[PDB]
């Protein structure tokens, strides 16, 4: 299906405590698989995923250049905020800047993105069309206006249609086994006495690949969301996820409970029952 | 592969 | 400015059968600074090989981390996570229960 490529970009001020802390992180689809911080020892974009290992010295050599590149023009971001909104030096600050583009179950360029955030709220985004821009803050303005006098949506447009699309299905080819994957949730419930007249029912889903998945319970075919304790899809640590929903069961009705499970790693989507 | 420009805000 | 409380959720990578090597976990996520300080405990003394994620953040700008060192379970010994966050007047300590 649909497949995506995005750079995050995350730099944090250390007023007195030296430079500001650059961490940038690549990702295709649901797997990370670069990485670069400001503190670390080498210096280097570092490979994070298996398949990304055996680029040549050319592509560790180039990212490292142009990812320190990214790193210096937000250090002069969080001097040139600090003036926009005439703040103070000795406080810390966040700027986070995110690209990169998707494209479709044809693999043909479907949706491209550059945005930013200052101190975790909305400053500036390419809209969908990548020829305007949303600048809410008055302060926003300023960058608006200078990027559309320089006309850096062009040379941005340029890239998502183009390096970010071909770059991502040359990842997808030489990841093949890891990306173009789908692990299906191995599943089970447990039932733990809460008193003499009531036991949770909890619905598990583990080991499984992407992330994204659709996980609820019915009382004899019907909506329990708001009867649903359900937890955020959370990273096992060995790139699959887990995720589960439980529901709390009057004594003698877990009979009438259904957990649903749908992954597009399921050849047909799951209806479990306690019995 | 990362974009190859400088931005500046 | 902005300053976001971080979720917490503490587990193993594989169901817990005591004797038999796994990785505690602890993920953090949904918080806003990027600072914060996590900690994996066992029997409430502090464990000292703790390994991270690199920082990413979500959708909506928030981060997110996931901590995690090797261990092997026993019927005895107890574990959990203890955080530390502006949004956080003194550090939440959420214990390992195997069966969440």
């Amino acid at each position: 299906g649909s497949h995506s490529m995005r750079y995050f970009f995350t730099s944090v001020s250390r007023p007195g405590r030296g430079e500001p802390r650059f961490i940038a992180v690549g990702y295709v689809d649901d797997t990370q698989f670069v990485r670069f911080d400001s503190d670390a020892a080498s210096q280097r974009m570092e490979p994070r995923a298996p398949w990304i290992e055996q680029e040549g010295p050319e592509y560790w050599d180039g990212e490292t250049r142009k990812v320190k590149a990214h790193s210096q023009t937000h250090r002069v971001d969080l001097g040139t905020l600090r003036g926009y909104y005439n703040q103070s030096e000795a406080g810390s600050h966040t700027v986070q800047r995110m690209y990169g583009c998707d494209v479709g179950s044809d693999w043909r360029f479907l949706r491209g993105y550059h945005q930013y955030a200052y101190d975790g709220k909305d400053y500036i985004a390419l809209k969908e069309d990548l020829r305007s821009w949303t600048a809410a803050d008055m302060a926003a303005q300023t960058t608006k206006h200078k990027w559309e006098a320089a006309h850096v949506a062009e040379q941005l447009r340029a890239y998502l249609e183009g390096t970010c699309v071909e770059w991502l299905r040359r990842y997808l080819e030489n990841g093949k086994e890891t990306l173009q994957r789908t692990d299906a949730p191995k599943t089970h419930m447990t039932h733990h006495a809460v008193s003499d007249h009531e036991a949770t029912l909890r619905c598990w889903a583990l080991s499984f690949y992407p992330a994204e998945i659709t996980l609820t319970w019915q009382r004899d075919g019907e909506d329990q969301t708001q009867d649903t304790e359900l937890v955020e899809t959370r990273p096992a640590g060995d790139g699959t996820f887990q995720k589960w929903a439980a529901v709390v069961v009057p004594s003698g009705q877990e009979q009438r409970y259904t957990c649903h499970v749908q992954h597009e790693g399921l050849p047909k989507p799951l209806t479990l029952r306690w019995e | 592969l990362l974009f190859g420009y400088p931005v500046y805000v | 400015m902005i300053q976001r409380t971080p979720k917490i959720q503490v587990y193993s990578r594989h169901p817990a059968e005591n004797g038999k090597s796994n990785f505690l976990n602890c993920y953090v996520s949904g918080f806003h600074p990027s600072d914060i300080e996590v900690d994996l405990l066992k029997n409430g003394e502090r464990i000292e090989k703790v390994e991270h994620s690199d920082l990413s953040f979500s959708k909506d700008w928030s981060f997110y981390l996931l901590y995690y060192t090797e261990f092997t379970p026993t019927e005895k010994d107890e574990y959990a996570c203890r955080v530390n966050h502006v949004t956080l007047s003194q550090p939440k300590i959420v214990k390992w229960d195997r069966d969440m």
